[PDB]
């Protein structure tokens, strides 16, 4: 399933 | 010393009720400029972003920025001990294991103090580029909540189609299917307004939209921002002091 | 051609009719003709029967080219009618050999329209026939009072004895807590009246769990009529606006 | 002939009494005499006690020609009284030649009359004597405020510390979430404190939240306290008598 | 067993 | 052990 992290990667 | 006095304490009550079913625990970034909170839900399909600016507070002091790890179910139980017309004050020290909440009954000689235990949290934070959305729908929050409630009796997903003239919400399941069409109104906060660039059609899980609609009491309108292959933004403005933004990844 | 369409401005009539049916009857045949909508069905135990009539005149527009019979899952249909607001205009639409019913909900004073497509089902259906009946006692009383009585006596026992006499009507039950009688007298003084018309005194016993399904019709009407004779099913009748009725028949206990 | 008969025009009083007893006490003896209706019972843990008084003179008619002790299942009686309307006039009667209590409910101006016969039971119960005494602290306060305080603090901990002094009264609890204190200052909407000496006692909140089920009987509640002695929580039943709850102080 | 609706009003 | 009502109020019947 698509996740938010697929558009906005973790960053800290 | 952090100390923030909010005369309209019901705003904080509503904000916890809007968060606690979607997020279990979150880090509150507290600074001179206000209160911020960002958190994905445990499945990473949704994210919430809250801002309460220092200016919305009747009194606000923050000598040094804090990060307070909070169990939102626990804070939600403590804020249920506050009346809807209570003045609510938040207080913390730099080196405190604890957030103090003080509830002052406005027209009565009653004062409640709670000390809530904080917790050690380490959070994945995301960077969300500002962007121009293909479709931005502004509509009544009550209407959006009603649409999401009704369609979840039909199916588990909703197809949101946005064109120039209106927005359509569609669901299918074992019973049959249903389509709800809201026209742009050329005639307040019962308006349905649409800024289009391109038409867009996306599918979302109604389970998550129904969590987002627990924010309905914060505002009489809601805005939906959509682009192809990018998460939906559902935004509720909070009085003059900020917002609650929810993001939701489209379905496969 | 061969197309049914009906527009009801008071959509809530139809919401309330399906809440008053769906827990007693899972699925029924809606018999549609140019005179109106007719439904007749026994519960699965064959202890009770429901009779609904909605006349063509009640609908703000109504078209029925050819007679038809739609098999509906009443639970499915109640779920879809929950997406109608209480003041929506509700249109039903069906093609004469169709496997679906269309329901359109128009929100009043607002550019919002909802369209639902419900799957039908094919249904075996006994046809019962009830003849014309003279009833020894007929009782008209507030619907709220009847719903209260059936709820309250159900905490005392599973069975109610209904007696009619000159004084008025009495409802009785007994069980492990003790006994209860409730006596309603004819009212001397419009809706609040209790009216008794009786030819011969009657006393019958009925299962309270069915009466408590019938009283889910209480929102359709502020009054209810009970009709009784010594060896035949009780009739409990609720009038629907000025366009028809919902009648519940219940076989006496033994 | 009826050897006991009592007619009560304000029948809702009896409805409310049974809702205030049935969750705390399963079965009780109603002691009926020419001076009125008395009930006393400890809860099954023996940590609390309830005493009801309804004086014969508060009834619109009253007759009793001998002392009776009627054993009652308070859940059964509660179920029967739920069949009475709030405006109904309620008659209780017992013939000597029966082992039932009859209840009669008359709707007023509407001719609907209901009669119930309730099965009684045999109950051998110990009776306790209450030593007459003066209390270090007596607090009179709105009953709804007290109910609210006990409800809120029970989401914080299982015990409440009641601190009373001339100026005000404080209620405190502590648990895994944190801790909380509610402070009421001395002012139907009043808070009044008669204090001989300061007292500080701890009580189980679970029992206080059974007691507050009597809130509908009165707009005010009275708390009486002294060191080492049970708390008394009293609801006046205007024009009839009272319902009093006693609770033993909690150790460690 | 139970008296039924069809004991007074038979199927046609 | 737990404090009881009987630790303060005598039985009388």
């Amino acid at each position: 399933k698509r996740l938010i992290t697929d558009s906005y990667p973790v960053v800290k | 010393m952090f100390e923030a006095r909010l005369v309209q304490g019901s705003i904080l009550k509503k904000v916890l009720e809007a968060l606690k079913d979607l997020i279990n625990e979150a880090c509150w970034d507290i600074s001179s400029s206000g209160v911020n909170l960002q958190s994905m839900d445990s499945s990473h399909v949704s994210l919430v972003q809250l801002t309460l600016r220092s200016e919305g507070f009747d009194t606000y002091r923050c000598d040094r920025n804090l990060a307070m790890g909070v169990n939102l179910t626990s804070m939600s139980k403590i804020l249920k001990c506050a009346g809807n017309e209570d003045i609510i004050t938040l207080r913390a020290e730099d080196n405190a294991d604890t957030l103090a909440l003080v509830f002052e009954a406005p027209n009565q000689e009653k004062v409640s103090d709670y000390e809530m235990k904080l917790m050690d949290l380490d959070v994945e934070q995301l960077g969300i580029p500002e962007q121009e959305y293909s479709c931005v729908v502004k509509m009544p929050s009550g209407e959006f909540a009603r649409i999401c409630r009704d369609l979840s009796h039909i199916g588990d997903a909703v197809v949101i189609s946005c064109a120039k003239d209106g927005v359509k919400f569609s669901a299918s399941g074992e019973l049959g299917n249903g389509n709800i069409k809201l026209s742009q109104t050329s005639n307040e906060e019962e308006a349905v307004t649409i800024e289009m660039n391109e038409p867009v059609q996306l599918t979302f899980a109604l389970r998550y939209l129904n969590f987002f609609t627990k924010a309905t009491p914060l505002s009489s309108t809601v805005t939906l921002s959509m682009s192809a292959d990018v998460p939906l933004v559902v935004e509720y403005k909070i009085a003059d002091m900020g917002h609650l933004k929810y993001y939701l990844a489209p379905k496969i």
